[PDB]
């Protein structure tokens, strides 16, 4: 037994080329009440990889300073391999997976869901899931909390599959993200104005640009639903 | 189960699916999900099967009963208010997630009515577990008052946003537009995406191959004279 | 499900089903409700299969670090009362469990114990365990006599199990028969429920609310 | 849901929201809850929303009624309509509505009927779930007969407030005058208070 | 227990080239016991096929509450009932009991008499027509059933062929399938003849 | 209370029942209506005539839609037919509409508003 | 509330040959009614010959592959390179399963290769314990409707010799790696078309001695 | 439940009934009825929760009775059970539960041939040549298949239904103390005090 | 099923256990023992629920044998009794409850008189001239006041234990297929297949 | 209840509210919420009574023995040691606690700690149960970096506006005042606040 205190919800996600685009709404939602506003979960490990996650702000706290842990262990030793060929998306995919997994064993589960998403030193796009249950998947696109059901669709259209990659780029993916992003808001209670998108190229590396807001939202039809009366 | 209604200028679009569920089996590979208060007054519903055709075929008799008795065309209006009224009685166990639209004398429409009586006006409306596959869709390409066959591509697409990512939406796409002060014209299969593959081998036998028990005849005839 | 065990003259007759079910689905057909706990001992399946299968392994490691240790061969009254005491130690833990023992020694004779899961265990010369068991037992204990015949004692097993597979819902599949001497068990093989029906409604003249 | 309503000089001003969620999914977020039940009195709708439709609709029969065999209602009267079918389906239905209305006798007068029936004549009144975030500010920062600008800005703000700190109140803010000068309806695009 | 649960029972349908057929098994059970390997599902009233799955007491109930209601149209209008009249007539009865309803699954099969057409139709406990021109299965093994008559199925068969893939799918599901089983009978319906064909299988 | 329970209708003493003879003498001092079978259609058709010449009559259905395929027209009177056109309309919904969702037989149609008028000449009031 | 286990979905099949056997399944994975992945195979090879899928939960389904993978280093360590057999894979399975039993898997699992005199060999698992050998074996959501038609092709069940009329059963006929292609396809086409756990891809993968072979096909997407 | 059993013979019907009565835990009776004749050619017994079936069996054979006096001739065997399947069907939708497991055996004069039925407590009729309710019902249905042939002798049925009594008395938890047997057939109906 | 007795008379002590044992739905055995000997003359029977009765008493039949052999002197009835109340006791308060009932019946050495012991299954020996446990104990009770005596043999008590026996079969619902009487008598422990 | 902080120009002010309910009945008026766990860093107690005391205890027992051998600690450093501990506890105890302290470097700082064991860092923090209803007040009145005479009042009608409208908060108010100069008392009587 646990119960939901804090959570946060809305990360989405899709890949590219030569990289990805991980963003994620920042607002902690606390129920219908809101008490918290412009919590960042998109949180950097290495220098190429977001680790992007959604539900608790306290599971994901405790595990946020474990994240920064592993870069120290990884630091420990081999001068020329602390992150060069130490760090890669697909290590720190696994290092959380198998901490949610014992803790589902408890039945004291940390309560969150996960992406990492990154670009690894072989030079390939990563996107993986993980989550309060445990269960791992791969992907082409990729999303928590309420835009695993509503931006998700929006990005399969872009990126169908594992081959519409290299059909797809940063600036189309830019778009595809700011749209998503602008729809979360309308159609989701727990969902806000500030939005930060990160993106891991591997021409320029993590170029993390924070406290982006939504433009060009429609709310002019609002005058054209009239009463009931 | 992904059904949408999309309001343009000039009338109203409602699309369906026509997978067919019960449970995760697949009940009917095609059956249309749209169903008919008035020529003028289409809906299509979502949720329990049975509980959505008995409504708009009840509220289809009280409105022909009217439409009769007032001696001239219905609007979507009285259907809305009748089938809002009938569903509060019960407080919400007749189930029913209907997209109502329509056009009538008296403008363009589109209502979404859940089971309890609750009513929204938009826009854009989904209903069904598919609804917030098409609404994403649904949210980025539109515009105020859209025109005719903008709306169409629009409509068709947000039901394909559902095939592909609700597991309750497959086959084939329907499309039913509505437009003010003229005829219905039902676009059935306007969108058909995914076909089943011909067999490998084609699957015949050979008789003797099921074996009988035994045999007896008996026909459908009535009795008649010698 | 149904599994029966009756000792006579030539010693003791294992017949079980095999139509081992999920529920409203069956599973398999093809579930071997015989579990040769060594050369010399069977157990039969009937419970859950899990529990009952897994431990009745365990049991043949037991009897393989008997006849290790004493240098004889086991009991089976040894055997039957070591499976006794481990589900009692699990008695509340939820597993489920109903195995017939069946062996024949030269130092107790034929003898069958009947062991379940809440540490009971009882001697016996015929059970019938299962969701069928008592169909089975009907056509068995009418025709029941302790002079038999090897012949007349196999056709008995087939004819009982056949019976349950016609009435009782998670019965069929096929029939494995097994012939215990004190050289040991002798397979008699496995025979399909559906081939024996039409075999044994000719026969004796028997099924005859089943229209042909 | 956000809904207050506030007099003023001339009348009275009713203010709310206009975003209805159920859970986390928003079923409509352009929605009118603004709503005619007779000709000068108006009503804010919370609680939920089939149920407090399902009543006003009662209510609009009733005093339609009243107007044509006995004379128009007054603000106190309409309260006594939604006041005895909440009263009577209490144990069963929970509807929040608040019932504003410009006399021509008395002014704009505000009545606010809670979730067991009653009723209570107030100078402004505050209810819903999304705007019980807001009752400190709205006590204190209340002045006596403001003029019509000072009003508005008021109850926008007010509502600002509600919106910022529930997410199930937001989307435009809609506003409802009820006057001498007939019935306007104001409207306030999101971005015009959210960047303050 | 389940109403739904309790004696098992599928029918099967299919359609062909100028014919249908209908089917079910004869296993009559109360819960596990097995009472009888005799029991037909199916009856007819005219040129109209109801096999009617589920809960024991609603097959007979509701057999003889369609007895009533068939006469009277056949009294009246001098006419026996046609396919979909029939199906639409089943949609708006199932519906009567709502709230505790009628416990059944019926399946409506026919060859209409006013244009010569194959008609199929299906039924929940509620009841809404789930149209098709392929095959209508309902029941327990219902969901096997789907699967086996899909894999058989070619739009288009000459009534003995029909017979080749009814057979074969009905008694594959029935014989994994706990509550069902028992002997199965096969009707090839066409428009002046049916012929009522027993089916050798497993009776375990 | 009530005591009007007894028939309006009865028999003569030298047979007939009087009370259906003077309605039909209502049909034969009534408006014109007439009716030709072809074997592609049935014409049916009727007189209008005003009671004012101020009245419209536009604005009055003596031929009236009872369902989409069927129609019916009166001789008599007026009033009489209002009532019954909106009974026929309402148990061609209630007896095929809720219950085949479709439209009746024409033959069962005319059997159902016989059995409206047959007891009417029933009970009182 | 926390709820410890869940679902993924998913339709595997496995079939054993007379000299060949095919574990297949789809590379659909979801939860609910959002596809998770379009692809996504869970048939690992795990070295030997030897192809794994525990399918259902995803969870549990990731922790026997593990740990099974685990052993078989271990075989080769502890028993000095000795090859793990078809027979020696099932059993220790059984031990993994069986070794949570009070706070079960929720997964169908299944192995298969082949035998030591040639010949295919399918044993199947239940979630939390004993298996049984197969010659046909559906399971995950979808196992009820791949199942009866695959006897009717491969075992021959209710079906009898033409012209006898059920007085000769119909016996087995020795089946073809190619053969096996047109069952495995014509099901699990019928399988998209009647139940909604199915789809996007399907991956064959046929094991012998002389290889492993991967096929990818892609299915319908609803 | 109870012992009750049927066998049709291939001149007769049997039915018999459990002697024993038992409320709470403690035996009250051994030797009281358990079946009411309905008609004179119609036996019908009844079994399940011990105070419904008895006075519902009374609402039974009152409403069958009513009928054979109107037309002074009874209600042959399938009528009886038609009948009786109505009534139940009502009776499980009805606020009070009733439980009657019945099986009527009858002499049916009017085709002259013997009919059992067995119609559960839900309401279904079911023609069948030996039936049985309750736990009786797991041990006999089998055991009277071996033996049955079409054909069958009244005295052949009484020595195949004691052996069936004596399997149950050692199989069955439940005493019931041996059965009371009752013929139904053409010349009446009468009971033997063999058991 | 359930029935132990117990007739404590000036010589002896008569001892019944049920030869019919039920699990599940069914009789599996209709003959049996229940009843275990402990020492020479202390016989120790048993009944309760299942398998708590199976492993429980032989847990017991070895305490009691270790001592007794070991310092080769035969514990009083008094003695026995008294261990086997202070592992009753314990485990209801631990994780198992030990779900048994035992008569406790033993010939003294160190009295010459013999003594019998009810121990309820909480785990509290009473001493009593005769005694049963169950509900099938509360028929009995009410004869062996009536016709029990401070100067009975062994002959009066299994003339006693006849009606008790037969005042069973009526009026318990279920059966016990006889008893297996023991003596526990000073010469040794007999069984004899009187009912 | 209702507690707050607030930092300032010059330090941080802590305000609390020190009527402790059990039921219907206040159990004590004058349970202080304003608990010393550091000499300069102090918090506010709100949640059950019990389960806060206890933990803060703990939680100065560890700041004992961090000041005694590390030196003086920050106010980040006070905080930490609440999170960490209500995440171990936190299916099996609830708090509100506002970590409020003054460090030379940093000046004053505002921390607060929900149930689960979160931290956030906030210029504002409110708490209680009548936080809710002040949240409106709070952000639209409070400035960024006001001086100590615009802080003192800002907190008092904050509570004034708690203890209006949530009757479970009453009997004072009383404020600490951590600045760069010390710790000066305050407490404000109700015919002061019921004023203002």
């Amino acid at each position: 037994t646990q119960q939901p205190i804090v959570t946060g919800t809305s990360v989405i996600s899709m890949k590219y080329d030569n990289g990805v685009i991980i963003a994620a709404d920042n607002l902690g939602s606390y129920g219908s009440l809101l008490r918290f506003n412009g919590v960042e979960r998109l949180i950097p490990v290495g220098d190429n990889t977001v680790v992007g996650i959604s539900g608790d702000i306290s599971d994901m706290q405790h595990i946020e300073r474990l994240l920064k842990d592993l870069v120290t262990e990884n630091a420990y030793d081999n001068p020329l391999a602390d992150a060069e060929e130490a760090l890669e998306p697909s290590y720190i995919f696994e290092y959380l997976a198998t901490v949610m997994y014992q803790r589902r064993s408890k039945m004291n589960p940390l309560w969150n869901a996960i992406i990492v998403a990154g670009v690894q030193s072989n030079g390939d796009q990563f996107l993986r899931y993980v989550n309060l249950l445990g269960v791992t998947y791969s992907s082409p696109t990729l999303a928590t909390g309420f835009g695993a059901h509503m931006a998700n669709p929006l990005l399969r259209k872009v990126v169908d599959r594992e081959s519409d990659i290299p059909k797809t780029t940063v600036q189309v993916a830019e778009e595809a993200i700011v749209n998503a992003m602008r729809v979360l808001y309308y159609r989701d209670a727990r969902s806000s104005r500030n939005f930060s998108l990160a993106i891991i190229d591997k021409n320029t590396g993590l170029t993390f640009k924070k406290n982006l807001q939504v433009e060009n939202m429609k709310w002019d039809f609002a005058k054209d639903i009239k009463g009931y009366g | 189960t992904t059904i949408v209604g999309v309001k343009f200028n000039n009338g109203v679009v409602i699309a369906a699916d026509t997978r067919s569920t019960q449970g995760p089996i697949v009940a009917d590979k095609n059956c249309a999900k749209l169903h008919r208060i008035s020529p003028k007054i289409w809906c299509a519903g979502a949720g329990t099967a049975a509980d959505t055709e008995a409504v708009t075929q009840l509220i289809g008799s009280n409105i022909e009963l009217h439409s009769l008795y007032t001696s001239r065309e219905p609007r979507v209006v009285s259907a809305l208010q009748m089938l809002k009224q009938h569903l509060f009685k019960y407080q919400g166990h007749i189930g029913a997630y209907l997209i109502v639209a329509g056009v009538d004398p008296t403008g363009s429409h589109l209502f979404s009515i859940h089971a309890h009586g609750s009513t929204d006006v938009g826009y854009y409306l989904s209903l069904g577990s598919g609804s917030l596959a098409a609404m994403a869709v649904l949210e980025s390409h539109w515009k105020q008052d859209l025109t005719k066959e903008e709306a169409i591509k629009l409509a068709s697409d947000a039901i394909q946003a559902g095939i592909w990512n609700d597991l309750g939406s497959g086959s084939n796409v329907d499309v039913c537009v509505m437009e003010i002060g003229k005829d219905a014209e039902y676009l059935r299969n306007y969108l058909t995406p995914n076909v089943r593959e011909e067999k490998q081998k084609s699957y015949k036998f050979p008789r003797g191959t099921t074996a009988v028990l035994k045999e007896s005849i008996v026909n459908i005839c009535d009795i008649q004279e010698e | 499900t149904t599994t029966l065990a009756f000792r006579f003259q030539g010693g003791i007759i294992v017949a079980v089903d095999s139509r081992a079910t999920a529920g409203n689905w069956v599973a398999s057909q093809t579930v071997k409700k015989v579990i040769e706990i060594n050369p010399f001992l069977l157990g039969t399946m009937a419970g859950g299969a899990a529990d009952c299968q897994f431990w009745e392994t365990w049991l043949g490691s037991q009897c393989r670090l008997h006849e290790l240790r004493e240098k004889e061969r086991i009991s089976v009254a040894a055997a039957s009362k070591i499976l006794s005491n481990l589900v009692y130690q699990y008695k509340g833990a939820g597993l489920s469990m109903g195995t017939m023992i069946c062996g024949y020694t030269r130092k107790e004779g034929p003898t069958i114990y009947y062991v379940d899961s809440d540490g009971t265990r009882l001697k016996g010369d015929i059970f019938c365990v299962g969701s069928g068991q008592t169909f089975a037992y009907g056509v068995l204990d009418s025709n029941y006599k302790w002079d038999l015949s090897v012949e007349d004692a196999l056709y008995l097993g087939k004819r009982s199990i056949l019976a349950a597979a016609h009435r009782d819902a998670y019965s069929g599949g096929s029939v494995n028969l097994y012939h215990v001497t004190e050289d040991g068990w002798i397979y008699h093989g496995n025979h399909d429920v559906g081939e024996l029906f039409w075999k044994v409604k000719e026969e004796e003249g028997s099924f005859n609310n089943v229209i042909g | 849901t956000s809904i207050m309503a506030v007099t003023f000089k001339d009348g009275v001003i009713l203010g709310a929201d206009s975003r209805t969620t159920t859970g986390a999914y928003i079923a409509n977020r352009v929605t009118d809850k603004l709503t005619r039940v007779h000709d000068k009195i108006w009503c804010c709708r919370s609680g939920s929303a089939a149920d407090t439709q399902a009543i006003a609709d009662i209510v609009q029969y009733h005093l339609e009624l009243y107007t044509s065999q006995y004379g128009t209602p007054s603000t106190e009267t309409a309260a006594s309509v939604f006041k005895e079918l909440c009263y009577e389906n209490k144990d069963n239905l929970t509807a929040g509505i608040i019932v504003a209305g410009y006399d021509d006798k008395n002014k704009g007068e505000v009545y606010t009927i809670p979730l067991g029936g009653s009723v209570h004549k107030l100078p402004y009144a505050i209810a819903g779930s999304g705007s019980t975030f807001i009752y400190g500010y709205c006590d204190k920062n209340f002045r006596e007969n403001m003029s019509k600008e000072e009003t508005v800005d008021f109850i926008k703000h007010s509502l600002s407030q509600a919106i910022k700190w529930d997410g199930s109140s937001g989307g435009v803010i809609r506003m409802v005058v009820l006057t001498a000068a007939g019935v306007e309806r104001l409207i306030f695009y999101p971005d015009e208070y959210e960047q303050l | 227990s389940d109403p739904s649960s309790i004696n098992g029972g599928i029918v099967v349908a299919m359609t062909g080239k100028d014919c249908v057929a209908i089917a079910c098994d004869l296993r009559l059970g109360s819960q596990s016991l097995g009472v009888s390997n005799k029991f037909e599902k199916i009856f007819h009233y005219g040129h109209v096929f109801l096999g009617i799955t589920g809960l024991a007491t609603d097959v007979t109930t509701l057999n003889e509450m369609f007895r009533y209601k068939t006469n009277l149209y056949k009294l009246k209008e001098e006419r026996a009932i046609e396919p979909e009249t029939f199906t639409q007539l089943v949609s708006s009865s199932l519906y009567e009991r709502r709230f505790g309803p009628y416990f059944v699954g019926p399946v409506v099969a026919g060859i209409n008499s006013k244009s010569g057409k194959p008609f199929i139709a299906g039924f929940d406990l509620i009841g809404c027509i789930d149209e098709a021109k392929d095959f209508i299965v309902s029941g327990t093994a219902s969901d096997q059933l789907f699967g086996m008559c899909e894999s058989l199925y070619e739009p288009n068969l000459e009534p003995e062929d029909l017979f080749e893939t009814i057979s074969q799918a009905l008694l594959n599901a029935a014989d994994r399938d706990a509550l069902s089983g028992w002997g199965a009978v096969v009707y090839i319906i066409k428009k002046d003849e049916v012929v009522k064909r027993y089916l050798k299988m497993r009776q375990d | 209370t009530d005591r009007y329970s007894f028939s309006l209708t009865t028999f003569s003493p030298s047979g007939k029942l009087g009370q259906i003879d003077y309605a039909l003498t209502a049909v034969k001092q009534g408006v014109t209506s007439l009716g030709i079978k072809a074997t592609n259609g049935v014409v049916i058709a009727t007189e209008k005539k005003s009671s004012s010449p101020l009245a419209m009559s536009e604005t009055l259905s003596k031929v009236s839609l009872l369902t989409p395929d069927i129609g019916a027209v009166y001789s008599g009177m007026g009033p009489d037919y209002r009532v019954l056109v909106d009974k026929s309309r309402k148990v061609a919904h209630t007896s095929y509409k809720r219950i085949y969702g479709e439209y009746p037989p024409t033959k069962l149609l005319v059997s159902e508003v016989a059995k409206i008028m047959q007891e009417a000449t029933q009970s009182g009031g | 509330q926390f709820n410890p286990y869940g679902d993924n979905g998913g339709t595997i099949l496995g079939i054993a040959g007379e000299d060949f056997a095919v574990l297949a399944g789809d590379t659909r994975n979801i939860t609910d009614y959002s596809i998770n992945s379009r692809y996504e195979p869970k048939v690992f090879d795990c070295g030997d010959n030897i192809v794994m899928s525990a399918n259902g939960f995803a969870a549990d389904g990731d922790a026997l592959v593990k740990r099974f993978k685990n052993s078989v280093k271990w075989y080769h360590f502890d028993h000095n390179d000795k090859k793990l057999s078809i027979n020696s894979a099932a059993r220790n399975i059984q031990h993994l399963l069986y070794g949570k039993r009070f706070f079960p898997y929720y997964v169908h699992t299944i192995i298969a290769g082949l035998d030591e005199d040639g010949k295919g060999a399918v044993y199947s698992f239940d979630p939390v314990g004993s298996y049984e050998r197969e010659q046909c074996r559906a399971g995950g959501a979808a196992a009820s409707l791949i199942m009866p038609f695959l006897d009717n092709q491969v075992n021959f069940k209710n079906q009898y010799e033409p012209g006898t009329n059920g007085k000769v059963k119909k016996p087995l006929k020795y089946l073809s790696v190619e053969e096996v292609i047109k069952l495995v396809r014509d099901s699990f086409t019928s399988a998209t078309e009647r139940h909604i756990q199915v789809g996007d891809g399907l991956e064959i993968l046929i094991v012998t001695k002389d290889g492993v072979r991967k096929e990818f096909y892609e299915l319908k997407r609803d | 439940m109870d012992i009750i059993l049927g066998i049709r013979v291939q001149d007769s019907v049997i039915l018999a009934s459990s002697k024993a009565v038992t409320r709470g835990i403690s035996v009250l009776k051994d030797s009281d009825d358990k079946t009411r004749q309905l008609s004179p050619h119609t036996l019908m017994s009844f079994a399940g929760e011990a105070g419904d079936t008895v006075q519902f069996a009374e609402y039974i054979q009152a409403n069958i009775q009513l009928y054979s006096i109107r037309e002074d001739y009874e209600l042959s065997p399938q009528a009886v059970s038609s009948f009786v399947r109505q009534e139940l069907a009502k009776s499980i939708r009805s606020r009070r539960p009733y439980q009657v497991n019945v099986l009527i055996g009858g002499y049916d004069k009017k085709k002259n041939k013997p009919e059992l039925y067995q119609i559960d407590y839900l309401g279904t009729k079911v023609e069948l040549p030996y039936g049985a309710h309750g736990y009786s019902g797991f041990y006999t249905f089998s055991l009277l298949d071996h033996h049955y042939r079409p054909d069958m002798t009244t005295e052949e049925g009484l020595d195949l239904l004691k052996l069936c009594v004596q399997e149950l008395e050692k199989r069955m938890p439940m005493d019931f103390k041996g059965v009371i047997v009752k013929i139904v057939d053409k010349d009446g109906i009468r009971q033997v005090d063999d058991f």
